[PDB]
Parts: structure tokens; C-alpha cells; sequence
């Protein structure tokens, strides 16, 4: 049974940064097998793959939010973490942390484990 | 009871018969590596046999008489018993009913019986001289069908010296053999692939061995064939990550080839008019050829016939036909001759095979089979899978046919006469001819191979449409067009693939490598060295708890034991200081390292000397009162040997 | 591939052959530097007061500010000259993705061809020449014999016109107009090293007969040698275990052979380069520890 | 970029929809690497369909995943109201991204 | 203390026993013994043999010509120098530093 | 081979029937009748100068 559960500030003014941190149970991040990412849920708009990142410390951007974004991991913790910056009032989603399978494990380019989801709301 | 302890450097045996005196020779053989855990029994199950056994004993009652080996230890297998009499050695290979715990009794006679039940079916028999303490060592191998036994017993005040094991006995008995019990404290160790360095003395014994991936020293010794090592740096062999998994990755393709309508055809075309048939989208069988036509072989340029069902094409064509025998010769690249240049020409750089068997039986008739036609005459010669079916006068001469034949008017086509009472090379024989596209479009024809998973980001072995390799596979952001199915680099490797299934692009990256240092002060000051992975980052060290995912075998703990990086790489035993001495032994860098003061190897910043402030200004001037007479040597070379070399004796001898 | 390692071990001791000879050079290279420029018993340093009888040394004595502590002229020099690889680390990333594919070092380090970094770093060669710099213009040609002595400059500067034949008198009555010769004479070497591209020819052409033959050794790879593949995995999947073994051969061979023809090409540059280092190593001792008599 | 996907979609119970998802020719077009996932509300998104027309291991068949050119199709046969969530495509759009669709409100009757 | 000279020595005695045990190798043929390739095979397989044999055994020697021709360059001109130092340090005064 | 054969002092094992040198060229042999060891040693040779 895998389990992802998140932590970070849901609450969030304009020119900050996020901390979110999503903390992975019944798993080893550091097996490699997976990647790690974060996906966005706004109101009114579809999903948004923000980007993921792998044990050896690779990361893939989205390349619109590439430049204020940064994935990171630690596998001492079993856990990876997303730093959005820049924040404005487009960043107010639901953000998910879900496992991808890259066919390693399976299932081809897949996102099947799903986070709880955390609200961040951006406002002065 | 079973206990554990240390092998040390016991268990070296003879390789083989070659007498050698005053030598160090290398042997890669199944030798108990040095320092191993044996097992010490003081005892009951049947212990494993694995590649080989090492069997020990230190006891002087004599109750330790022989050995059980076999499969199944029952009468449904063979089983080899040696038992070691008062007055002599019996080995015999029946079939024996061994009991759960054999033992020998004695009431004097020696029962047989309390081992088996009984010994049905013999197939081999065998009877010799019978093999402070007394410690006695075997050594059990079963390669080659037979059974290698070498022994030797040293008096002891499992020791620390060096004995060697001389071959005892061997028996050529074919059986299996995957476990072995005793026959009544004794020691077991295994046997593993390792290659020895052993010192043969004047007297041709082995007398000392260097064990060489024991350790970094023991590798060093063996690549200086050496028993000291002197001060320095020494590089020795490269460590390489190896592949964990295999991955065979083959387009989505279903249904199965008509190569059985191709051969078991009720007629075959003329040569000059030969059928072509395409064979795509469908999965090959090559194997199974053989029970469609009674050819006794194929005939392949290149590419093996058992290697077809490892591989994809992105189409395969079969040409049938039927010639008769002595022009079979002709289907192949580069020939010449009225098949070939007339009515069947194969290219120069065909890849394929040929099939061609006798088919006197159906393509001859008594009164003469004339159905079969060949051309004779042509203008110029066919190109490669160029069909001519044409039927105009042929025109020798210069004066011209008007269609109409006669002299020098020949008709192009002429028949055979194949009938049942010809020989061989007249006789006719159906041929055909399959021709393999490799590589460029994506593959429709594949072998019988099933598809696994894709696995990333670990290094394995892959097969992507019969492209083999070993590597790390990854996204790639190269922009291959849709037309392009791999990627090469500028040695002509390839780097990129497309998978079959998915159709993403994957880079390849070799798996993680580099060389490897051993710094030593000389064996004659100590024994511990530093290890120096050239051009890694320390982070990157390989280090690898199991045994078959890393080359070097040995290994330096990078965290446990002293880790420093060095522009040169990670040295690992070597403890790094920030006080600056003169290079003693260089690692590059500025970085040096040597054995000092409780002794241990340090690295530090190598100094170029004290610094020394002038006592300049305006108006001083230094001179001097005195002075010292100095004399220092130069020593330069000035001849070498002069050498002859009688070059016909060095390489013909005599 | 584990058959074709198999398979050259049956050519005996050449590989071990070429690794000691490229050992051999390897370490050559190393005490080429050393003897050039270790040629100073103590890293000298000149006092903080840095005038020399109106001779400026500012543009080659050592730069403080700079990690390197090179000199002006120094700097101007190392930018002259691009090397090919350094030596030193190389981490997973440079090799990764499509990055490898614009750079031949990757390609070369994963054919086995590595390059290894000199023993002696350039902030220690600066040092040297510094320590060399400061002894000559604080004690003249007294400590490449003995202790450094010092000497006013101007006073140095006396004895090397009576070195040539000149009467001391001269260079005293003519001192700020000799001290300006060597200014403006120092400043035209300074915009000359600044203006043209293409001063520092001859190490640049060491830097690139080295990086053509390692070119040359991974492009050598791409050849078939009369097999059927110049890949060996294509010759291990497409053919059984005898004729695999007969294409190998001949890859072996052939690749065998462009490996000896590096080796002796390097051989004979290197024997070259050690005659070029003897040559700057007697300049160095004769010129710089002293005054020549030997003329050009 | 974004896929074209419709707003909302209706059906009665029994009968079968289609759902269409447009990408580019370097997304959808690309790549047999199109995934579908079904979002119930107060839920996280779960993965129905991979690789076009894949059933993850508990995924009712009556799912059909299939691809035209540069349109992916999501068909649910026997609709019912079980079936009554927000779907969204994605598609594997190369160097290691991913786009995904802009949703279709599936509604019962 | 004398090193160079040792190692002058070591160098060709090393060259000279890597030439005798280049002559166990095989070089891809069934044998690296002549007597046992024409004792064990006829005329025509024992002639492919020997020319395998042959073709390592010469590049061999080619090997070891090749490099003590560069070892007798760099001999010549420690040779020279030391001529050198004979006229000028012995037979005379040197003004030359070093 | 060719050669001179000598009574040889190589104390060969009961198991050994050869011995073998430097550049692997057989050098003592055991006789198969009478079991005795004998040395094996090239003919006379040397070069000429004229
Ligand atoms: C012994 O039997 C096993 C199967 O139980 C087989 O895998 C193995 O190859 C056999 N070994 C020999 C030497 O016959
Ligand atoms: C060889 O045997 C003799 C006795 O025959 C003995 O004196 C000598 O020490 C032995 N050689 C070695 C290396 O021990
Ligand atoms: C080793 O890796 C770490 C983390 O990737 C990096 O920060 C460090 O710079 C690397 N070592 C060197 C010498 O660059
Ligand atoms: C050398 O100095 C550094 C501080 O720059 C310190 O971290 C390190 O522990 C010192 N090493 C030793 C051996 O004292
Ligand atoms: C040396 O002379 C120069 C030039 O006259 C002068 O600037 C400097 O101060 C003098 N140094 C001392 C220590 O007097
Ligand atoms: C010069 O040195 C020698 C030996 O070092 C010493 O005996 C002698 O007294 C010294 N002469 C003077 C004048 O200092
Ligand atoms: C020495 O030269 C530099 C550069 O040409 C110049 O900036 C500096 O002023 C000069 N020093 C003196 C004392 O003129």
C-alpha cells in the first residue's frame, strides 16, 4: 500500500514562495523506479504538469513554469518537496504529488498513486 | 554443530600436470579464495556440492572414512561412494539406496550396510592404496565428466603456512552431482572462479599464491606479477557497473508468417520467370523451416540461421524457383554464370539465405519434364532481383530476325529435360531464397521473442527490434524525425533509439566506468594502501554490496574508511592533512600522498618550498664574507645494450 | 562484450605494452615541468615597496587580487591558449542526455581514452615563476649560486652593461632613459599579447596534434576491417559463436592497430616535447639565473 | 500547450459516449502514450486508460481507449451513473513532458 | 644512487623478456607451439595456423624494434649532452648557470 | 621437436609427464617406457659474421 501525503503552506501572498513537501509511505523513492511530481489544479481550468523528479536528483519542467520552479528530493525522509515561486493569483489550485511510471514498473507514462491534495490559495 | 571460521590461505592445489620450477605463473581456475568462510562441522544433512568442495580434517582416530556424492542419494540417480578401507580405498558409482544418516559400522569387519539399502545397477568400480597433529585436505571437483581429487596431509603444532594439494586421483564417471555428505570434526569450504598467482620454487612446488581480487594489494601483485611492490602508484584494472536486468523490447505483431505456402507449393516457377513473395507484419519461426522441405541446410551470407529468431526485419522476400543441381552453385553473391546473368542475379552485398533441395521425385517425369524453362540468351547482364520475362528473338547476328527465328535467331528461352534417371547435378532442385531488410524502417517481420518492460534510469542489458546492448536508458530531448528509428555518434555507436511499442525516443548512456589507482608504500614498510577512482566524483564511487553488479570483486568501504576528492578523483585510505610537505607519492593536482606517523597513508598539498622575503631597498647590498667548496655528482647515460635478434629462429624455431 | 575480451587475451602482452609506454610519457610530462621551472631553493618575494631604479615590473609580477595570483601578462597568456581537457573531474550530466552528442570528450572518455590531470597545478607553476621573477629582481644572478644577495636594481643593472662590454658610467648617466626603453618596450609586448589572436602558435598546435590523434583513435572505431559490422553487438546478434568469433578477430586486430599507431606517434612527440623542455629548462637556468654570453 | 478537449458531454444509462481529446502532431500524434483519468468530486484524479487503450489492473472494460491521427477517444458503453465524474487526457509530449486536457463534465440523465 | 643507469638496464632486460613471452601467445591460432600445430593438423590447416603465428610473432618484433629505436634516439642524446659536458666542464672553465 | 636429450635432475611428481619454460615450449619430458626424466635442449647455433 502506497500512500502520499502532503504538508506544505496552503496559504500564500503574491511574490512569495511555496514550500510544498509531499511525504511517500509503503515505498522507497530511492529505488529509482518511479518518478515524482507535481501536477495543478485550478479552478475553472484542466490539470497542469508542473514537473517531476527522479532518486538520482533529475528533474523535467514544465517549460511556461520552468523558470520560477524548483523539484527537489530527499530520500532520507522518503519524501520530495515543490518550491513555486513568484506566486500570483494564477497559483490558487489544487496540487497534487503522484507517483509517474515511466514503463519502468509497468504501466507506460502513467499517473496512477495520487496525492490527497492540498488547496493554495493566493491572496494580499 | 556447525560453526563458522577462516579458510586463511589453505585449499591451493596443483592446475594442472606441467612441471614449472623457479616461476610465477597465472591460473584462472575454481580455487577457495583466500580468507573465506568455512563451515565447521563437529557433528546430520546432506551438505551442497555448488562448483566444488574443500574438505578438511584434523582428527587421528581415523573414524572419518569417506564421502557420499550424487543428486537424489536414492537408487532413482547414480550416486559416487568412496570408502576409505583399513587396507585400501573402494570408489564406486552404483546405484545406492543411501539411508538418511549413512555411517560404517564396525564388528573385525567393516558392514557396508547401515549406508544403503542397496546397490543396484553398478556402472563403475575403482580400488587403490588407502589416503602435534595430523591435518589432512581434500579437494573435490566434477568438471569435464570427471571427478578431480587432490590431497595432502602436513603435520601441525587450520594453520597459517602454505601447503599445496597434489593431484590424488581422477575418475572419468559422468554423473551429476549437486550434493555430499561424510562417512563416519571436519571443515567445508567452496570453490570459486579465481585467478592465482603462485610461486613455483626451484624444486617445482608451489611454495606461496597471491589471491588476486582479494583485495587492491593482492590485484596490484598480480598485475606487476609480483610478490613486492615497491612505493608508488600504480594503475590496475578499471571498475565497471554491470547490467541487472535484460529488457527485449519488439513491435506489437500477431500473426504468424506463410513460409508453409511458400515451400510446400504444388509447382515452383521457372527461373527465368521466378516467383517473389513479401512477407511482412507477422512473426518468423525459423526453426520450424526444417519440416517443410527435406533441405539438409541453409546456405546464409550474413547472418546465422539459428541466430533468425533473434532478430526483426522491416520486410522479408521469398523467391522461389527451380534449377537443376550443378547450377545451384549459382544463387549466391558474386558469381557468374546463365543463372546468374540471365535469370537470377543475387546483389554483392545480399544478407539472407539460401534453401535449395533435390526434387527429382516431384519436378521429373519419364518422358521428360519440360514445364521448366531457363534463358539462355540476353543482351547485357540482369541487375540484382531484376526479372526478365520476356520471349523476343534473340539476335546474334548482325542481320536482323524481324521476329521470326532461325540461324543466329535463337529463342531466348530453352527447357530442361529433367528425368528420374539422371544424376545428380542434372537432376532438378527447388530453391528458395529468402532476402532480410535490417534496420532503417520500423521493423513488420520479427522473431519468436517476447516483449518485456521498458526499464529506465538502470543500467541492463536491451534488445530493441535485434539491436543489442548494455546501458542506461533515458527521455531523450533529441528531435528525431518521424522517419527516424535511432540515433549514432561519431563512433558510429548508437545513442538513441525509439521504442517499438511506445515510439518515444530513449537516450543510451554507458553504464558508469573509470580507472582505478592503488597507492602503496612498499610491502616492505607495510601492507595497507588507498585507492584512488580517477575522475569520479566521490558521490558517484561505486559501491555495490553484491558481488555480480561490480567488476572489482573486493571492496574499500568509500564512507567507512577515509574518503577525499582530488581533482584527479576520490582517494579512499588516505587521510588528508593541511599540513604541506614535499611530494612523496604524486596523485596529481597538487595532491600527494605518503605513509607517516600509529603509521597510516595521508594526502596533503604538496609544498614547493619555504618562502623567503628579500631584504631589498634603495641602498643594501649583501655579500659575501666567506665560502664553501662544493662537489655534486652527475650521472648520465651513454650506452644501451646492444642486441641481435635472429629473426627466423624467434619465429619459425628450427 | 566478454568474447571479444576472451578473445584478445590470446594476443598476449600488447595492451600492457601500450599502458606502460603511455605511463612512461605520462609521468615524462611531469618532470618536463618540474625541471623547467622547479628551479628555485625558496619561493623568493620581493618587499612591499616596489620600486626598482624607475623599472617597471607591475605587469609581470604576481596579481594579489586574482584566485590564480597570476601576472597581467600571464592572464593574457592562459586566455591564448584553449585547452582541450584539462583532466580533471567529470561528473554524470556532461555525458547525459543530449549533451554528449555536441562534445567529442564524451564520446572519447566512453571509448576508454581519459586524460590525466598534470601534477603540478597552474597556481603552483605561477608561484615558481614568481619565486624565480622576485629573485632576479632583487638579487640578479646571486641565487641560482648560492643565497639570494641583494642588489639595488639600478646597481644590478651596472654589472650587466659591464657583462657586455659597457662602461658602468653609461647605464648611470642614461638611467631614466633605459628605465623608459624597458617601459615602453614592456608595454608593446603587453598590446601586442592584447591585439593579435594568434601569438602562443606552437602550444596551441601541441594542444591540437593531441586532440586530432584522440579524434583520429575514437573516429578509427567506425571502421569495418573486413568484417561484416564495425559493431560488435551487430556481429554478436547476427551471427553464431565460430564466425562471430572470425569477425571479431578481425576488429581486434584492426582496432589493435590503430591503439599502436597512437602509441608510437605519441612516443615520438613526446621525445620531441622532452627536447623542447630540456631546451626551455638550460634557457631557464642560463638566461633567467644568469647573464649569457652565448649569442642569440 | 493544451488538449482540445470538449466542456461537457451528456448520455443516457446504457448507451455508449465518446469523449475526444485534440492534441498537436508531437503529443497525441506522436506517441502511443495517451492516458485517461477519471475525477469523482471530493477525490484525487485516478488513471482508467494507459497507453491508449490499456486497462490499469481493477479498471472495468466498459472503458475503451483508442487514437485517430492527432485525436485520442474515450468510449464508455453502458453508461450509468457511477460513471459521473470530470475526465481529463494526457499525453506524453517528449523530452521527459506531459500536457494534459482541458476536462469533459460527463453527465447522466 | 645511480637510477638512471639501473634503469637503462631494467628497460631493456623488461623489453627483451616481453619478446620471449610474446612467444606463448597464440594470436587466434589452435596453438602457440609450431610442433604441436604440424604434428596435429595436415598441410594446408597447419600453413593457416603457422601464418597466425607468424603474423603475431613478427608484429612482435616490430614492437620492440619500433621502441628501442626511440630508446637509442633519447640514449644518443643523453649521449651528446654528456660529450658536452666532457668538453666543457672537464676540458675547461664553464661560464654557463648550471 | 628436435634437440639433445639429457638425463635430467628436475624433480618431476609422479603425476607430472612434461615441463614446460618461459616462452611455453616443452623442455623435460618423462620417457613413456622406461618413466625416466630427461632434459630437451636446442641444438648447437649462433650467428655468423664474416
Ligand atoms: C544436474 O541436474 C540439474 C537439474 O536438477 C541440471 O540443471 C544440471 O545441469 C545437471 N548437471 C550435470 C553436471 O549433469
Ligand atoms: C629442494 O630440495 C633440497 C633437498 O633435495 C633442499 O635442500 C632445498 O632447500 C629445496 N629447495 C627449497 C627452495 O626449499
Ligand atoms: C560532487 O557532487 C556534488 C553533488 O552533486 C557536487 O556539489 C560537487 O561539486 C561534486 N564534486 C565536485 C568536485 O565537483
Ligand atoms: C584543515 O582546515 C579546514 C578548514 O579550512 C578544516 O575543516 C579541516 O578539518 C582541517 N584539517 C585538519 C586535518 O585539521
Ligand atoms: C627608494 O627610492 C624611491 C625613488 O626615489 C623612493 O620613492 C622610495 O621612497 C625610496 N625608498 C626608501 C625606503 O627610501
Ligand atoms: C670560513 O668558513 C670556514 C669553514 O666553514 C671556517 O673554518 C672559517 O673560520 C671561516 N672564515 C671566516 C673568516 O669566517
Ligand atoms: C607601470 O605600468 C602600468 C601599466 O602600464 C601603469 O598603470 C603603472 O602606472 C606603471 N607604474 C608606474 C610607477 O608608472
Amino acid at each position: 500500500q502506497v500512500q502520499l501525503v502532503q504538508s506544505g503552506p496552503g496559504l500564500v501572498k503574491p511574490s512569495q514562495t511555496l514550500s510544498l513537501t509531499c511525504s511517500v509511505s509503503g515505498d522507497s523513492i530511492s529505488s529509482g523506479t518511479y518518478y515524482w511530481s507535481w501536477i495543478r489544479l485550478p479552478a475553472g481550468q484542466g490539470l497542469e504538469w508542473i514537473g517531476r523528479v527522479h532518486s538520482s536528483g533529475s528533474t523535467s519542467y514544465n517549460p511556461s513554469l520552468k523558470s520560477r520552479v524548483t523539484i527537489s528530493v530527499d530520500t532520507s525522509k522518503n519524501n520530495f518537496s515543490l518550491k513555486l515561486s513568484s506566486v500570483t493569483a494564477a497559483d490558487t489550485a489544487v496540487y497534487y504529488c503522484v507517483r509517474l511510471d515511466n514503463c519502468s514498473a509497468g504501466y507506460c507514462h502513467a499517473f496512477d498513486i495520487w496525492g490527497q491534495g492540498t488547496m493554495v490559495t493566493v491572496s494580499s | 554443530t556447525q560453526s563458522y571460521t577462516n579458510s586463511f590461505t589453505r585449499g591451493v592445489y596443483y592446475p594442472d600436470k606441467v612441471f614449472r620450477s623457479s616461476v610465477l605463473h597465472s591460473t584462472q581456475d575454481l580455487f577457495l579464495p583466500f580468507f573465506s568462510n568455512v563451515t565447521w562441522f563437529h557433528a546430520n544433512p546432506v551438505l551442497p556440492f555448488n562448483d566444488g568442495v574443500y574438505f578438511a580434517s584434523t582428527e587421528k582416530s581415523n573414524i572419518i572414512r569417506g564421502w557420499i556424492f550424487g543428486t537424489t542419494l536414492d537408487s532413482k540417480t547414480q550416486s559416487l561412494l568412496i570408502v576409505n578401507n583399513a587396507t585400501n580405498v573402494v570408489i564406486k558409482v552404483c546405484e545406492f539406496q543411501f539411508c538418511n544418516d549413512p555411517f560404517l559400522d564396525v564388528y573385525w569387519m567393516e558392514s557396508e550396510f547401515r549406508v544403503y539399502s542397496s546397490a543396484n545397477n553398478c556402472t563403475f568400480e575403482y580400488v587403490s592404496q588407502p589416503f602435534f597433529k595430523n591435518l589432512r585436505e581434500f579437494v573435490f571437483k566434477n568438471i569435464d565428466g570427471y571427478f578431480k581429487i587432490y590431497s595432502k596431509h602436513t603435520p601441525i603444532n587450520l594453520p597459517q603456512g602454505f601447503s599445496a594439494l597434489e593431484p590424488l586421483v581422477d575418475l572419468p564417471i559422468g554423473i551429476n552431482i549437486t550434493r555430499f555428505q561424510t562417512l563416519l570434526a571436519y571443515y567445508v569450504g567452496y570453490l570459486q572462479p579465481r585467478t592465482f598467482l603462485l610461486k613455483y620454487n626451484e624444486n617445482g612446488t608451489i611454495t606461496d599464491a597471491v589471491d588476486c581480487a582479494l583485495d587492491p594489494l593482492s590485484e596490484t601483485k598480480c598485475t606487476l606479477k609480483s610478490f613486492t611492490v615497491e612505493k608508488g602508484i600504480y594503475q590496475t584494472s578499471n571498475f565497471r557497473v554491470q547490467p541487472t536486468e535484460s529488457i527485449v523490447r519488439f513491435p506489437n505483431i500477431t500473426n504468424l508468417c506463410p513460409f508453409d505456402e511458400v515451400f510446400n507449393a504444388t509447382r515452383f516457377a521457372s527461373v527465368y520467370a521466378w516467383n517473389r513473395k513479401r512477407i511482412s507484419n507477422c512473426v518468423a519461426d525459423y526453426s520450424v523451416l526444417y519440416n517443410f522441405a527435406p533441405f539438409f541446410a541453409f546456405k546464409c551470407y550474413g547472418v546465422s540461421p539459428t541466430k533468425l529468431n533473434d532478430l526483426c526485419f522491416t520486410n522479408v522476400y521469398a523467391d522461389s524457383f527451380v534449377i537443376r543441381g550443378n547450377e545451384v552453385s549459382q544463387i549466391a553473391p558474386g558469381q557468374t554464370g546463365n543463372i546468374a546473368d540471365y535469370n537470377y542475379k543475387l546483389p554483392d552485398d545480399f544478407t539472407g539465405c539460401v534453401i535449395a533441395w533435390n526434387s527429382n521425385k516431384l519436378d521429373s517425369k519419364v518422358g521428360g519434364n519440360y514445364n521448366y524453362q531457363y534463358r539462355l540468351f540476353r543482351k547485357s547482364n540482369l541487375k540484382p532481383f531484376e526479372r526478365d520475362i520476356s520471349t523476343e528473338i534473340y539476335q546474334a547476328g548482325n542481320k536482323p530476325c524481324n521476329g521470326v527465328a532461325g540461324f543466329n535467331c535463337y529463342f531466348p528461352l530453352r527447357s530442361y529435360g529433367f528425368r528420374p534417371t539422371y544424376g545428380v547435378g542434372h537432376q532438378p532442385y527447388r530453391v528458395v531464397v529468402l532476402s532480410f531488410e535490417l534496420l532503417h524502417a520500423p521493423a513488420t517481420v520479427c522473431g519468436p521473442k517476447k516483449s518485456t518492460n521498458l526499464v529506465k534510469n538502470k543500467c541492463v542489458n536491451f534488445n530493441f527490434n535485434g539491436l543489442t546492448g548494455t546501458g542506461v536508458l533515458t527521455e531523450s530531448n533529441k528531435k528525431f524525425l518521424p522517419f527516424q528509428q535511432f540515433g549514432r555518434d561519431i563512433a558510429d555507436t548508437t545513442d538513441a533509439v525509439r521504442d517499438p511499442q511506445t515510439l518515444e525516443i530513449l537516450d543510451i548512456t554507458p553504464c558508469s566506468f573509470g580507472g582505478v589507482s592503488v597507492i602503496t608504500p612498499g610491502t616492505n614498510t607495510s601492507n595497507q594502501v588507498a585507492v584512488l577512482y580517477q575522475g569520479v566524483n566521490c558521490t558517484e564511487v561505486p559501491v555495490a554490496i553484491h558481488a555480480d553488479q561490480l567488476t572489482p570483486t573486493w571492496r574499500v568501504y568509500s564512507t567507512g574508511s577515509n574518503v577525499f576528492q582530488t581533482r584527479a578523483g576520490c582517494l579512499i585510505g588516505a587521510e588528508y592533512v593541511n599540513n604541506s610537505y614535499e611530494c612523496d607519492i604524486p596523485i596529481g593536482a597538487g595532491i600527494c600522498a605518503s605513509y607517516q606517523t600509529s603509521q597510516s597513508i595521508i594526502a596533503y598539498t604538496m609544498s614547493l618550498g619555504a618562502e623567503n622575503l628579500v631584504a631589498y631597498s634603495n641602498n643594501s647590498i649583501a655579500i659575501p664574507t666567506n665560502f664553501t667548496i662544493s662537489v655534486t655528482t652527475e650521472i648520465l647515460p651513454v650506452s644501451m645494450t646492444k642486441t641481435s635478434v635472429d629473426c627466423t629462429m624467434y619465429i619459425c624455431g628450427d | 562484450s566478454t568474447e571479444c575480451s576472451n578473445l584478445l587475451l590470446q594476443y598476449g602482452s600488447f595492451c600492457t605494452q601500450l599502458k606502460r609506454a603511455l605511463t612512461g610519457i605520462a609521468v615524462e610530462q611531469d618532470k618536463n615541468t618540474q625541471e623547467v621551472f622547479a628551479q628555485v631553493k625558496q619561493i623568493y618575494k620581493t618587499p612591499p615597496i616596489k620600486y626598482f631604479g624607475g623599472f617597471n615590473f607591475s605587469q609581470i609580477l604576481p596579481d594579489p587580487s586574482k584566485p590564480s595570483k597570476r601576472s597581467f601578462i600571464e592572464d593574457l597568456l592562459f586566455n591564448k591558449v584553449t585547452l582541450a581537457d584539462a583532466g580533471f573531474i567529470k561528473q554524470y550530466g556532461d555525458c547525459l542526455g543530449d549533451i554528449a552528442a555536441r562534445d567529442l570528450i564524451c564520446a572519447q572518455k566512453f571509448n576508454g581514452l581519459t586524460v590525466l590531470p598534470p601534477l603540478l597545478t597552474d597556481e603552483m607553476i605561477a608561484q615558481y615563476t614568481s619565486a624565480l621573477l622576485a629573485g632576479t629582481i632583487t638579487s640578479g644572478w646571486t641565487f641560482g649560486a648560492g643565497a639570494a644577495l641583494q642588489i639595488p636594481f639600478a646597481m644590478q643593472m651596472a654589472y650587466r652593461f659591464n657583462g657586455i662590454g659597457v662602461t658602468q658610467n653609461v647605464l648611470y648617466e642614461n638611467q631614466k632613459l633605459i628605465a623608459n626603453q624597458f617601459n615602453s618596450a614592456i608595454g608593446k609586448i603587453q598590446d601586442s599579447l592584447s591585439s593579435t589572436a594568434s601569438a602562443l602558435g606552437k602550444l596551441q598546435d601541441v594542444v591540437n596534434h593531441n586532440a586530432q590523434a584522440l579524434n583520429t583513435l575514437v573516429k578509427q572505431l567506425s571502421s569495418k576491417f573486413g568484417a561484416i559490422s564495425s559493431v560488435l553487438n551487430d556481429i554478436l546478434s547476427r551471427l553464431d559463436k565460430v564466425e562471430a568469433e572470425v569477425q571479431i578477430d578481425r576488429l581486434i586486430t584492426g582496432r589493435l592497430q590503430s591503439l599502436q599507431t597512437y602509441v608510437t606517434q605519441q612516443l615520438i612527440r613526446a621525445a620531441e616535447i622532452r627536447a623542447s623542455a630540456n631546451l626551455a629548462a638550460t634557457k631557464m637556468s642560463e638566461c633567467v639565473l644568469g647573464q649569457s654570453k652565448r649569442v642569440d | 500547450s493544451v488538449l482540445t478537449q470538449p466542456a461537457s458531454v451528456s448520455g443516457s444509462p446504457g448507451q455508449s459516449i465518446t469523449i475526444s481529446c485534440t492534441g498537436t502532431s508531437s503529443d497525441v500524434g506522436s506517441y502511443n502514450l495517451v492516458s485517461w483519468y477519471q475525477q469523482h468530486p471530493g477525490k484525487a484524479p485516478k488513471v482508467m486508460i494507459y497507453e491508449v487503450s490499456k486497462w490499469p489492473s481493477g479498471v472495468s472494460n466498459r472503458f475503451s481507449g483508442s487514437k485517430s491521427g492527432n485525436t485520442a477517444s474515450l468510449t464508455i458503453s453502458g453508461l450509468q451513473a457511477e460513471d459521473e465524474a470530470d475526465y481529463y487526457c494526457c499525453s506524453y509530449a517528449g523530452s521527459g513532458t506531459y500536457v494534459f486536457g482541458t476536462g469533459t463534465k460527463v453527465t447522466v440523465l
